[PDB]
């Protein structure tokens, strides 16, 4: 059972 | 190639005339994609790479 | 040269640097009673619209303020934006172009 | 699999 994608809700701008 | 105004010309084959058409200048879209690294965020919403 | 753009909370002013004009974001501070602040929303596009910004546009109802620059006068640059809970959602930096 | 870089967004200033 492959893991899965991490939920990241991310953002914008810089970083 | 001298540009639009040196030949203001479209020429339609075959008898168009009396019909409605509809002319317009291609829009040009664009989108780069980033390119395709992993993504990881911390417990909030930064990401990282 | 471009009058400052109020859009809903927020307004738009443009404040230059020597090469690309940095668009700000004037807001009131959430916590304080009478604290002002204005965020830099081109911050990671420090060197996207050059200098000569004359007009800043938008709409609320599609919110996105526009940028027009005498830099680069094909383009208008557009920030496209959404709130929600008092949260940019959406911070989307681009540009039109028509010849 | 090697383990990943933990995400530190960390900071600035005295420590």
């Amino acid at each position: 059972k492959k893991s899965l994608s991490v939920a990241r809700s991310s953002g914008g701008g810089i970083n | 190639t001298a540009g639009w105004n040196s030949d203001p010309w479209l020429r339609l084959s075959g008898n168009l005339e009396g019909r409605m058409v509809y002319i317009g200048f291609n829009i040009n879209f664009v989108y780069e994609f980033s390119k395709f690294l992993i993504k990881q965020t911390a417990d909030d919403g930064s990401t990282s790479t | 040269r471009a009058r400052p753009f109020g859009i809903g909370r927020n307004v738009y002013f443009a404040s230059p640097r020597s090469s690309f004009t940095s668009i700000h974001r004037y807001y009131a501070v959430q916590d304080v009673s009478s604290v002002k602040n204005a965020e830099d929303i081109t911050s990671h596009v420090p060197n996207y619209i050059p200098n000569g910004v004359f007009s800043i546009c938008g709409s609320g109802t599609e919110n996105f303020c526009s940028v027009l620059s005498h830099g680069d006068p094909s383009k208008i640059f557009m920030y496209k934006f959404l709130y929600l809970n008092e949260e940019l959602r959406q911070q989307s930096w681009s540009h039109w172009d028509f010849g």
